[PDB]
Formats: structure tokens, sequence, C-alpha cells
């Protein structure tokens, strides 16, 4: 059956999951493809600067501010980004994805440092003669009126 | 685009109102000629109408066509 | 025929049909319809019931110096 | 670095994604007690009841792709907490659920009032609005917004036409129940409507700017009837209508949604309530305001006219009760006094 | 300066036109007696019934922001006194309903009399009465809806810091109210006795 729950809340109970350390990523991922539970924090009672995995989340953050950066580069050139038309082929439906290994995913943070830093050296090339273009492309303009 | 549908939509329910109003004149309708301030004649006033309502099927039509393409 | 026996007899009219539409309703999201319709048609009928009243037994009548005298 | 834009640009947007999930993942796992002797995992969260068993069938299918396939990691228990409150929703239910959200969530099982806001919400605009010239244009551009929705769906927008979007459901009902209120208040566009006969009648002869009154025959079946347009003392009875209309309609909405709060303490089985706060409450304003609502009825089927009798303000009938009790400057029904 | 100017000069016409008056043999025609004989009753009525619910109502919209406004600001930084601090828009608003109710108490005594009993004792009385009537309840209601807006933001705060003191000086509050509450009374008594117009 199903209830409707227009005329009053959905009734629901609290459900526990032991999960095991080999698969605590892999099984953790098809509650997202699935999107039906919200988790309580006991850890809430231990502080907030010091858990168990900052190592690993801290990693990527930083990881994901790069992306923005290679985003912001994109804006003030004359490109454009080329996107999706849609979102029904990452599995966004009941549809399920089986998750990326390790690899996948370690050369993509290591993608990200050595990356930029490639971006980050011809950014400063243009920038040291670009600030010469314009001193003198002024320099000329006091001269055709002069 | 928007320019053309606002004398439409407008020209539209203009040919609409005013088909009505004329029809009620000249029948001699007590609320629009029953009164004393209002009008004494009717179908003269009805003639004025119908010719006033021909305009908005004018640029219905005219801006009609330009939406289609 | 026109008294306040006439809203009674719609009264029954709409208090029936607001049964017959608890049960014949879909399964499919009805409470929806459920109460939106038996809602819907007290409000529609308070509103016709109130403007029909206040015409039977008026106190003051229309008055008026307005009119050609060819009516 | 352009063409090297270009190359990142194309392969960016795809494995932008992915990384987010792949960090949320561990936010989620951080809350759980994490036991360093024994490997295991304490995670704890709510689900729907409907869906138990799609979570029971679904967790099987992919320890079977592991080879893992642990005695159980499910379990329900039930505690005192306070579960959180979700209601759901379809396209038309929406945009009248995202206004009652937004002055509180409701506590949980307990009545949403979001399902007499469908028509209560749009039907007092009507009242209000009061034209069907001027609702029936109201449902066309809400006519035109729905049945376009997919292709709407997909483009993008402003802010002000999302809105606009977003309750669509909601301006067409106002549109619609504006037509049945002019029908009654007998308006369109500021002109009336001749369909029925008058059940008042005029004199057989008179002269111009000699002033006339009507004579009744019977009873205008539906609306006003359209002998009041362009009449001299046409506010003295709309106006001493109107209010009489809005003292019931406000009479039967408050009680109505005062009745909900019985069919809540019968399901927290909390019965003090029932005998300490609603009932004291039904009897107050019901015996104040109930036979306010209850006088005004009976003096419109009753012929003060034919019977003799003067009419009795009922101004005055609810100030003399309470200053100068047992007294009475005109009778309404016998036993008042005592009442 | 030249508004407080004016005030020293209308003094001056009045008491040069109290002399001229007087040194002539004319003192009996300023004579406020036939200004409140012949004035039509009517006029003192429909005042007192305007200025009840109208001193009234600035009274309350004074103190409410007063109140609301200081509400929003401590709300900035410890938003969830918006519930608990509501109290005081209501004992602002009260004063209102205070008044709203002699209005249509008034109103029910305005009658039609004849030219001839017109200016006899009983509407004379009548008039008197429901005009200052109408300046105590109007004035008294004034000034309870202006103490406890300014009493309503000092607990607006104070909750805001420790919810402890709310409680505590509500006692000030409920006591502003009571003003409000005494001019009704002593409105009532005026006009228990006054009888319609005849």
């Amino acid at each position: 059956e199903k209830e409707e729950a227009i005329f009053r809340s959905a009734e629901m109970a609290l459900v526990q999951f032991y999960i095991p350390q080999e698969i605590s990523r892999d099984s953790a991922y098809t509650l997202g493809q699935l999107g039906l539970v919200q988790f309580r924090d006991l850890n809430s009672k231990v502080r907030a600067f010091q858990r168990t995995f900052v190592n690993e989340i801290r990693r990527l953050d930083n990881v994901e501010r790069q992306y923005r950066y290679f985003y912001s580069l994109l804006k003030k050139h004359d490109i454009k980004l080329y996107e999706g038309d849609t979102d029904k082929y990452l599995d966004g439906s009941g549809e399920l994805y089986v998750p990326p290994s390790g690899s996948v995913i370690d050369d993509y943070v290591r993608n990200a440092s050595y990356l930029e830093e490639r971006l980050i050296q011809m950014e400063d090339a243009t920038d040291q003669i670009e600030v010469q273009k314009n001193d003198l492309e002024q320099y000329r303009f006091i001269l055709q009126s002069g | 685009t928007g320019k053309a549908w606002c004398c439409t939509v407008l020209s539209a329910f203009g040919v609409v109102i005013l088909s009505v109003i004329a029809h009620l004149f000249n029948t001699n309708h007590e609320s629009f000629v029953g009164s004393i301030n209002d009008p004494e004649d009717g179908p003269a006033v009805a003639h004025t109408v119908y010719l006033a309502a021909l305009v908005y099927l004018v640029f219905f039509v005219f801006c009609g066509f330009q939406v289609y393409l | 025929m026109s008294s306040f026996y006439t809203v009674v007899g719609v009264f029954i009219v709409v208090s029936a049909m607001s049964v017959l539409f608890w049960i014949m309703a879909p399964k499919n999201n009805q409470a929806v319809w459920r109460s939106t319709v038996i809602l819907t048609l007290a409000m529609m009928f308070l509103m016709w019931a109130i403007t029909f009243l206040c015409q039977l037994h008026p106190l003051v009548a229309p008055r008026r110096s307005d009119l050609r005298p060819e009516f | 670095l352009e063409s090297e834009l270009y190359a990142i640009a194309k392969e960016l947007d795809s494995w932008f994604q992915d990384v987010t999930r792949e960090k949320a993942i561990f936010e989620i796992l951080n809350k759980s007690n994490y036991d360093t002797n024994r490997k295991i995992l304490i995670a704890e969260g709510w689900i729907p009841r409907d869906e138990l068993a799609t979570l029971q069938a679904r967790l099987g299918e992919m320890i079977a792709r592991l080879g893992i396939d642990v005695p159980s990691i499910i379990q329900v228990l039930d505690t005192n907490h306070t579960p959180p409150t979700f209601h759901r929703t379809n396209k038309f239910t929406a945009g009248f659920q995202s206004i009652c959200d937004c002055y509180g969530i409701a506590q949980y099982r307990e009545i949403n009032a979001g399902l007499p806001t469908i028509v209560t919400f749009p039907f007092m605009f009507a009242i209000m609005f009061g034209d069907m010239g001027h609702g029936f244009l109201m449902t066309l551009a809400a006519l035109s917004l729905v049945l376009n929705e997919k292709k709407i769906n997909k483009m993008k927008r402003g802010e002000i036409f999302d809105m606009a979007f977003t309750g669509r459901y909601i301006i067409l009902l106002m549109g619609v129940f504006s037509m049945y209120t002019g029908f009654l208040y007998n308006d369109i566009f500021s002109k009336t409507m001749t369909i029925f006969k008058s059940g008042w009648k005029w004199p057989d002869h008179w002269k111009k700017g000699e002033s006339i009154t009507a004579t009744s025959v019977g009873t205008y079946p539906i609306g006003l009837d359209w002998a009041w347009h362009g009449t001299e003392n046409a506010l003295l009875f709309s106006n001493s209508y109107k209010m009489k209309l809005s003292i019931l309609m406000g009479f039967i909405h408050m009680t109505y949604s005062y009745f909900f709060s019985l069919a809540n303490h019968l399901y927290f089985n909390s019965m003090i309530d029932i005998i300490g706060n609603f009932i004291p409450g039904l009897l107050f304003m019901q015996g104040i305001f109930g036979y306010l609502s209850v006088c005004i009825v009976y003096k419109w089927a009753v012929d003060w006219v034919k019977d003799g009798k003067p009419a009795p303000g009922l101004l005055n009938m609810l100030i003399n009760m309470f200053l100068s009790p047992g007294t009475i400057d005109d009778e309404l029904y016998p036993h008042q006094a005592k009442v | 300066s030249f508004s407080h100017f004016l005030y020293y000069l209308v003094l001056i016409v009045v008491i040069v036109y109290g002399l001229y008056k007087l040194f002539t043999g004319h003192g009996s025609d300023i004579n406020f007696g036939k200004f409140l004989l012949r004035t039509s009753p009517y006029m003192w009525a429909n005042l007192g019934i305007a200025l009840c619910v109208g001193l009234s109502v600035v009274g309350a919209a004074w103190g409410i922001f007063i109140t609301g406004s200081s509400m929003i600001g401590a709300g900035v930084r410890a938003p969830r006194i918006t519930t608990k601090n509501l109290i005081s828009i209501i004992f602002c608003e009260v004063v209102a309903i205070y008044g709203l109710i002699i209005a249509i108490v008034f109103s029910s005594k305005l009658t039609v009399a004849t030219a001839e009993n017109m200016y006899s004792k009983s509407n004379l009385y009548t008039g008197y009465s429901l005009f200052w009537a109408g300046i105590t309840v109007g004035a008294s209601n004034l000034i309870c809806g202006i103490a406890v807006g300014i009493t309503g933001a000092t607990a607006a705060i104070s909750d805001a810091a420790d919810s402890a003191l709310f409680v505590k000086i509500l006692v000030i509050e409920i006591f502003g109210s009571i003003l409000g509450l005494l001019g009704l009374i002593v409105g009532l008594l005026m006009a228990g006795k006054a009888s319609e117009f005849q």
C-alpha cells in the first residue's frame, strides 16, 4: 500500500546501519542514489573541529576550490562552458550508479593539483606583458593628437 | 514579439466588447438608453461602433501575420 | 414558490451529493478530490442562500427619479 | 593557454559533480560512531514506513554484488525524540503548501492546513475581487501558463515570471470563482445581467423628473435582482447585505478551523484539553456570535410588515444584553430575555 | 522663534479685546452661555465619538513602533524572541478595542429630535456628557498606549540577554494597562444616566 500523507504527516521510525569498513563508502552512495533518508548526529556531542574523516574531506574542498578557479578563467576570456542538455544520464533517477574506484578519484585530486600550476604559469606570463601592453598603448594615444 | 501581442489581444477583445455594445443600443436595452442622461438615439450609435470595431479587426489580422512569421 | 423551505429544499440535495462523492471518489489522490469538492459546494451554497434570504421580505424598496416615461 | 583551456573546459563539467558527491558521502559518515577496536559504524536515520520494504529489498542486492552478506545491517526501535514532518506533494498541491510552510512547520502527525487552503484562499479573493469581467481575464493568463507548461519548464525565466509559473494553479481558481460571484453580485465591467424576471415592478405611469418607487411581486432566484442598478438607494441594500454575509462567512470559517483542535486531541489521546481548552472557548463565542449569526437569519425569514410588529435592531440587542440585561426595546422572539 | 512668537501675540489680542469691551460697558456681550445654549448638541456628541476612537487608535499605533522596532533589532542575533515578546503588541492593541466599544455604545444614543424640544434640559446634558466622555477615554488610552510601548522595548531587550528577566517586567507593563481600563469605566458612569435625544 501507500500512505498519502496530505491530511497528516507520514508515520516513520528511525533505523540503524551497522556499516562495514570495507564497504563504508560503497553502501553510503546507494542511499544518496535513493534519496529517502535523514540522519541524526550523535557525533555533535563531540567538538566540530576534530573529527574522524577530517583528513579526507579537508583535502577535497581544497580540490573543489580549484575547480571554481578553472571556471573563473573561462569567464575572463571569450569562452563558453560547453554544458549538458539534461541530467538523465548521471543516474539521478531510481536507476543505480556503481561508485567510482579509488584510482578514478585519486587521479582527480592529482589532476587538480598539477594541472592548475601550468595555468598559473601561463597567466603570469600574459599578465607580465599585458601590463606592458596598456602602459605603451596609452603612450601612443597622447602622441597621435600631439 | 511582445510588441504585437499587445495590440493583438487588445484588438481581439476590443472587437468582442464593441460588437456586443452595438447590438444593445440598436435593440434599446434599458441599462444603456433607459435613463435620461444616456443618448436618446440607439441605431445612431451602433452605426458608429461597427466602424470602430472594424479598426481593431484591421490590427488583429495585420499583426496576426507578423507573429505568424 | 419562494420561501425559507426552498433553501431547505437545496440543503438536502447538496447534503446528499456531498455523501455520494465521499463514496464514489477515485483512490488516486483521494483526499484531494474528497475535501476539495465538498468544501467548495458549501461555500457556493452559502453565498446563494444568503443572497436569497435578503430578498424575501425586504424593508426598503428601490427608488429613483431617472427613468424615461416610455420604459 | 586557450587551446588548453578549451580542452579542459569540455572535460570539466562532467567530473565537476562526481567529486561533490564523494565529499558529501564522508560528511554524513562523520556523524556515525566509528569504533576502533571493533569495525562497526553506527548511523541512525529516519525513513518513511512505506519504503522500509524498498530499502530492505534494495540493500540485499548490493551485498550480493560484494559477496560479504553481513548477518544484518538493519533494525528499527521506538524512541522519544521528535520525528520530522513530511507531506507528499504533486504539482497542484505544492503552490498551496508553500504558503502554509512559510508561517510554521507543522507538528508531527497533526492536521495539515494546506487542504482547506486550496479553496478558502481563492474563494475569499472572489468575494473582494467579485466581478465576472475581470475574473475572466485572470483565468486566461492562467489558462496559458498551464497548457504550455512543458515548454516553459525547460527554458530559462526571470524572477517575477517564476512566481507566476509556481502558482499557475492558484491563479486559475481565483479567475474561475470570480466569475461565479459576479453572477450573484450581478456585475460585469460595472454593468448588469438581465436574464431572469425581476420580482420587483414599477408603476403603470409616471413623468419626467418625477420620483417613483417599486412594488414587489416575487423573489429573484439567483443573485441580486437587476432592478437595483442605477437606483438611488442601492448602497443602502448592498452595504446592509455584504456586512451580514462576511459575519456569517467568518463565523463558519473559524469554527470549522476550530474542530480540527478536537480531531487532534483525540489522536494523541489528550482528553484534559478537551475539557480544559476546547469546550470553554466553544461555549464562549458560540454563545455570543452564534447567537448573533442565528438571529440575523431569523430576521430575514420574518415578514415584520404583515404582522404589524417593528423589526428590532441587532446592535441594541447585542449591547443591552451586557449592560442592562433582562431588558428589550423591540422583541425578536418569545423568551428572548430568558436566553 | 516664529511659531513661539504667535503664542505671545494671541494672548495680547484677547487682552486688548477683553478690555475694550469692558471699559466701554459691553462685558456681558462676551457670553459663553449663549455659545453653549444655542450651539447644536449634535456637534458635541459627534466629536466625542470620533476622538474616542480617534485618540485611542493613535495610542495603539504609537506603542507598536516603539515596541516592534526594537524587537526586530534584538532579533538579528537572537531571533527566538519574536513569539515570546508578542504579548506587548497585544496590550497596545486592546486599548483600541476599548475605544471601538464606546463609540458603538454612544452611537446608539444618536437619534433625531424635534425643532422645539432640541435645546431642552435632557438634550444639552447628553451632548455635554458624550463629549467629555470621548475626551477622557481618548486621552487615557492615548497615554496607556505609550507607557506600554516604552515598557515593551525594555523587556524585548532583557529577554535577548537572559530570559529570566522577561516575566519580572510584565508586572510593570500590566500596571501600565490598568490605566486604559479606568477611563473605560469612568467614561460610562458619565453616560450611564444620559438618555438618547428626543
